RNA sequence: AUGUUU
RNA sequence: CGCGGGGUGGAGCAGCCCGGUAGCUCGUCGGGCUCAUAACCCGAAGGUCGUCGGUUCAAAUCCGGCCCCCGCAACCA
RNA sequence: GCGGAUUUAGCUCAGUUGGGAGAGCGCCAGACUGAAGAUCUGGAGGUCCUGUGUUCGAUCCACAGAAUUCGCACCA
RNA sequence: GAAGACAUUGUCAGGUGGGGAGUUUGGCUGGGGCGGCACAUCUGUUAAACGAUAACGCAGAUGUCCUAAGGGGGGCUCAUGGAGAACAGAAAUCUCCAGUAGAACAAAAGGGUAAAAGCCCCCUUGAUUUUGAUUUUCAGUGUGAAUACAAACCAUGAAAGUGUGGCCUAUCGAUCCUUUAGUCCCUCGGAAUUUGAGGCUAGAGGUGCCAGAAAAGUUACCACAGGGAUAACUGGCUUGUGGCAGUCAAGCGUUCAUAGCGACAUUGCUUUUUGAUUCUUCGAUGUCGGCUCUUCCUAUCAUACCGAAGCAGAAUUCGGUAA
RNA sequence: GUGAUUUCUGCCCAGUGCUCUGAAUGUCAAAGUGAAGAAAUUCAACCAAGCGCGGGUAAACGGCGGGAGUAACUAUGACU
RNA sequence: GCCCUGAAAAUGGAUGGCGCUCAAGCGUGUUACCUAUACUCUACCGUCAGGGUUGAUAUGAUGCCCUGACGAGUAGGCAGG
RNA sequence: GUCGAAUUUGGGUAUAGGGGCGAAAGACUAAUCGAACCAUCUAGUAGCUGGUUCCUGCCGAAGUUUCCCUCAGGAUAGCAGAAGCUCGUAUCAGUUUUAUGAGGUAAAGCGAAUGAUUAGAGGUUCCGGGGUCGAAAUGACCUUGACCUAUUCUCAAACUUUAAAUAUGUAAGAAGUCCUUGUUACUUAAUUGAACGUGGACAUUUGAAUGAAGAGCUUUUAGUGGGCCAUUUUUGGUAAGCAGAACUGGCGAUGCGGGAUGAACCGAACGUAGAGUUAAGGUGCCGGAAUACACGCUCAUCAGACACCACAAAAGGUGUUAG
RNA sequence: CACGGACCAAGGAGUCUAACGUCUAUGCGAGUGUUUGGGUGUAAAACCCAUACGCGUAAUGAAAGUGAACGUAGGUUGGGG
């Protein structure tokens, strides 16, 4: 699929509260962080004897992941996030269909 | 999901040597102040089998230079040693047949035998029927010895090791045919039990790394690693190479 | 081994048995998804008459 | 350096 | 996910290691030498450097995304 | 019988993204030779395995077959 | 004597390590395995005109694709056929006429649609925010999908209106954990500030066995609980297949259908074939073949007596009574 | 491993093993080092063996092709 | 229409058997008759329901009495013994 | 088989269970070996097999929905019992009638759409054209078509204009109807409308039939979650006492009379007895009941003799009977 | 022609406990529970008892926290008595 940026939409900002110009990227998850409580007790449980204390997903069945639009209002720097349906290719540059061309 | 025979070995039950007829443990002199500075005469009174061992014994006699008494020690007997000949041994004795020398008073081609890779360790190399010790050099400063080894190894010895003048007695012995499983029996018979040898291919999986399937075959490379475990470590340990030997030895 | 999948059989004569009940119906009934702003402009109306039923009870 | 048959 | 390395004429490589600039061999074609062939000799044609963007008085080169190949290492929904 | 594959000028084959039926070995013709072989040029050669449908057309997008083959067909 | 702050030894760390340890190594299934997915789903039919409805039924399809192929508005009308114009024919571009959709609407099928839902053009982001209600699947749980409102902010149009993704029916995902966004809100419990961490609300990283364990084989050395819920034997149903027998009569039989045969068709019988099924037997009906022995059937090879012949004799063939 | 004697033991190191090389060589743990921070900590560089890179090895495990045209009858192909 | 040919299987055997021929067979019609734990009436047992009766000698008011209807049963539930 | 050396054998000794030992059979290791024996953990766990102990009375099932690493199991809903509770002018219903909807199956249709499908006819030579001329053009014909026109024979689960029967939604009143006018922040140009109201009027039939051991309500729990059979509709299969669906009735869970016999068929469902009458089925004898009555048909050297049901076909016969 | 059962006697299998759901009976009732313990005793009994504690009388929110009358504790409809 194909998505423009500066998304003119809804903000909620508490000072737009209104539709305003939005960028839009790809959101992208973030290194796991140690320290944070899952992960302090899954390393607990991982340490000493015993081997592997909790499951490793194997089944994977998904060819797609569900992109996330990252928007943020160009004036108050407000985020939000939108779901799009399962796409193979996703691009946010423009390069938009042309009609009526060879 | 069984103790494989090689490593039931290790527990020296039914693999112990059979030493019941053996003449003792063959010895060079301990090395003391008669051999360290000149030299001292012994007899041989007597040439005699050693039960699990090839090569012949000989049994000589020194007087003690400390107390008024007899010391028989066991040399394994280089070929030409006979009873009634007087052996010498120490740093001053003559270059004969039979004398033990230290490395490093004996000229380069020497051929020695009952070697010691340290000195006073009473003989460690070339004791086996006919085999021996070539000197090859001298390194006079830090004082050794070069020598090649029956396995053609090179090694550098300390000059003040010692060794017997001649080869070991009893040599060409494995130029004969055995021609039968009771010779063989015999043989074994007094050094150990390590005859006759099941293949591991001809048995069952839990009996050996080899067992198993509906043809013998070993099923994977029979080169294991020499960092395989124990129960691994069967078939052609930490192999360089297979197959027939072709071409020259003696890699440099 | 293979079964049976599926059948209605005696289903009928199951509901039967306690009956088909019709839903009690109630006068007044809920205002579950009325219009909210006729439920909205609807409490103020019926405040407002309360309070006139009551003011003119004299 | 090479170049096949009659 | 991480660290790296590689993509250059039809084919195999250099030039990249800091911009002065696209080259070497095989291959193709034309001619020459030979009675003829190969070698040989003289020419011509062949990529503009994996795709875009970025920095440069004038970048294949230096930088950032992306496509493909390989090695190692990693794996709680 | 199931799971697969391939079917293109006489032979081996490349097509293929809704390009466009083409290349070598064959054959023919002309070169060269005294004449052959070898080479070097030019040409023809299919109604793309058959029949029916969907596309603007179609090996190629695209249905029912046909032919050639590879693997499996086991526990009593 | 050698050796020397190196070996060794202790701890941690990386590699190696079926030598060994523990465990696992789906389900449906006309037995199981192989195959397939009927396992989560959608269209038409089966399906018997409310709804619901099964089979490894039938014909297919889904894990995508689209910043437009979403939304609004305007203008226009499509497939096809006929008649016309240089190159240009049978397909190019131009013109008219007819044209209820015979086109197109992303995909499978069904439905729907003509001043449109189709084609072209213009502007846009309603594919936005908040949390409820409702329909299908249904336990009236979840998830997915969808419907109608409310409270905002927008888009479009002159406007009425329309828009909360795709004209509708499929196109998808719990707990825990991680991560992002928001509220800049609560807590870190002796009191504070700043980092950090934990909370609340909304998404994402996924379980396709799709209400969602983390999982390779082999056993002809085998074990246990069971199962006739289930295969390998007989028996029972059936008789596709096998075997056997009829009816017609185009033809063969030199002529001549029927001496003997007999096509194209069609009606049967039998359970000595092999299938189909899984009703009996898995706390056990001894599982091939041969040998031996008795009896039974007749669809009769021979023998008895006969009828018929393409029966001169002989031999033979067809048939009847006959086991 | 094979299994008296006799006669031999052919080709293949691509695959899986085994083995030899080693600071030219990518990846690479803990400890240690540097930077930032108020610190927890984060990042970076360095980074042993191993793997990779290069070589050897089959009396190691093992493996060791297909199609069609062609010879004064047919046939088969020495041949290509 | 009935009958016959078509019409062949294995232990000896089956309109149930015997047997039956203007049937004791087939088609049809009319009566009479036989008998279920079915129907009708009555009696008794129990269950359920609706009632009457503390006005005493009435010691059995969960008692006594009146009326009507009902009674199959695995798994299973409950009750009285 | 072997029998003078890998010989046989006593005693001593060593090797002990994931261990030993094995000239190798997974062999032997005290009748125990693909991991000995003994005791304990241990009454190990078992969705699996077996059993589960007195009587009577009343009520009385399910093999179905959804979910599950689920398919021999469970949860869930349903069926059932018990306890009851609130009332009982009464409430409702596996039913009809009236009124009003919905459906796309049976049937029907194809000179109606789609898809099939048989044949002839007439127009298309500008029909696609070919043969043959035409010196050649389709120009003259012969004519194979390919269309068009009007006909014609036969069809559709995934075709259809039409369209049943059965089944199915709703309504048949006091929670109704009618008249006047109060509230609102909704809505309207507007007391305009919407909803909820105050007040007033209408009881014999308060607005069809029939019935109503009453209606309504609640809690909590058992078992069940293998089904099978019959008529009818119906799928796969040649078919099946096969396999899978729909409605109902049954068997399971059910005795009784009949079908000789039999889970399902017919009749009828059951406290203990008496009497009468019957059902289905029977009345020669077995065997209770007419060798009854009446009209005909049949002679079988394999007669025939009551549905389910225990079989028979095509084709034939101056047998006989009636047309 | 599925399994157990040759016979008889005796034994022989839904128990108890901790914590609970519904229902019922009893006591008290916005309170309730004496029995941890103490006092007492005719001594494991019976009798008596303080302070606590549990549950209930308040909920809601993750939490900080806040915390239940406009009204005759409301209006309308039905409602036994
Ligand atoms: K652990
Ligand atoms: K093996
Ligand atoms: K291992
Ligand atoms: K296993
Ligand atoms: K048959
Ligand atoms: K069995
Ligand atoms: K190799
Ligand atoms: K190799
Ligand atoms: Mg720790
Ligand atoms: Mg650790
Ligand atoms: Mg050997
Ligand atoms: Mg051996
Ligand atoms: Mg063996
Ligand atoms: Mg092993
Ligand atoms: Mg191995
Ligand atoms: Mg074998
Ligand atoms: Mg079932
Ligand atoms: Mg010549
Ligand atoms: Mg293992
Ligand atoms: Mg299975
Ligand atoms: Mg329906
Ligand atoms: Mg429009
Ligand atoms: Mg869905
Ligand atoms: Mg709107
Ligand atoms: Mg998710
Ligand atoms: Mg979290
Ligand atoms: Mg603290
Ligand atoms: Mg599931
Ligand atoms: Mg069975
Ligand atoms: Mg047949
Ligand atoms: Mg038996
Ligand atoms: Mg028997
Ligand atoms: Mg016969
Ligand atoms: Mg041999
Ligand atoms: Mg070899
Ligand atoms: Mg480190
Ligand atoms: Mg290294
Ligand atoms: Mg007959
Ligand atoms: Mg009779
Ligand atoms: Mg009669
Ligand atoms: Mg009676
Ligand atoms: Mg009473
Ligand atoms: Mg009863
Ligand atoms: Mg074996
Ligand atoms: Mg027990
Ligand atoms: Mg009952
Ligand atoms: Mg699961
Ligand atoms: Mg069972
Ligand atoms: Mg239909
Ligand atoms: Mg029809
Ligand atoms: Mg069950
Ligand atoms: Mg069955
Ligand atoms: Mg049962
Ligand atoms: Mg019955
Ligand atoms: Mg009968
Ligand atoms: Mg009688
Ligand atoms: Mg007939
Ligand atoms: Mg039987
Ligand atoms: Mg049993
Ligand atoms: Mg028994
Ligand atoms: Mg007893
Ligand atoms: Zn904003």
């Amino acid at each position: 699929v194909n998505v423009p940026k500066t998304r003119k939409t809804y903000c909620k900002g508490k000072t737009c509260r209104k539709h305003t110009q939005h960028k839009v990227t790809q959101y992208k998850a973030g290194k796991a962080s140690l320290f944070a409580q899952g992960k302090r007790r899954y390393d607990r449980k991982q340490s000493g004897f015993g081997g592997q204390t909790k499951p490793v997903f194997h089944k994977k069945a998904k060819t797609t992941k569900k992109v996330v639009l990252r928007l943020e209002c160009v004036k108050c720097k407000t985020r939000a996030q939108l779901t799009l349906k399962r796409c193979k290719h996703f691009e946010l540059g423009g390069e938009k269909k042309q009609k009526g061309q060879a | 999901g069984r103790v494989i025979r090689n490593q039931r070995k290790g527990a020296g039950s039914i693999f112990t040597s059979h030493t019941r007829l053996r003449q003792g443990a063959a010895k060079l002199r301990t090395l003391d102040y008669a051999e360290r500075h000149g030299y001292i005469r012994g007899i041989v009174k007597q040439i005699v089998h050693d039960s699990g061992r090839g090569a012949p014994l000989a049994k000589v006699v020194f007087r003690d230079p400390y107390k008024y008494r007899l010391r028989e020690e066991i040399f394994i007997a280089n070929e030409g040693v006979h009873t009634g000949q007087f052996i010498y041994a120490g740093k001053k004795a003559s270059l004969n047949v039979g004398n033990v020398l230290p490395l490093g008073s004996v000229p380069e081609g020497t051929i020695v035998s009952n070697v010691e890779e340290k000195p006073g360790d009473r003989g460690a190399l070339a004791r086996a029927s006919g085999n021996y010790v070539i000197i090859i050099g001298h390194n006079p400063d830090e004082n050794k010895t070069r020598v090649r080894l029956p396995s053609g190894a090179k090694k550098v010895i300390s000059s003040d090791a010692r060794g017997v003048i001649g080869v070991i007695a009893g040599g060409g012995r494995v130029d004969k045919p055995l021609l039968k499983a009771g010779r063989a029996f015999h043989k074994y018979r007094l050094k150990r039990n390590s005859w006759p040898k099941t293949r591991g291919v001809a048995m069952n999986p839990v009996d050996h790394p080899h067992g198993g399937g509906n043809h013998q075959h070993i099923g994977k490379a029979s080169t294991i690693s020499r960092g395989a475990v124990s129960g691994q470590k069967a078939g052609l340990i930490a192999a360089r190479r297979t197959g027939l030997l072709r071409g020259s030895q003696k890699t440099q | 081994a293979k079964s049976k999948n599926h059948t209605a059989h005696n289903q009928t004569r199951k509901a039967h048995r306690n009956g088909i009940k019709k839903p009690k119906t109630y006068k007044y009934p809920s205002l579950k998804g009325v219009d909210p702003k006729f439920r909205r402009n609807h409490k103020h109306a019926l405040h407002g008459t309360a309070k006139a039923l009551a003011a003119a009870k004299k």
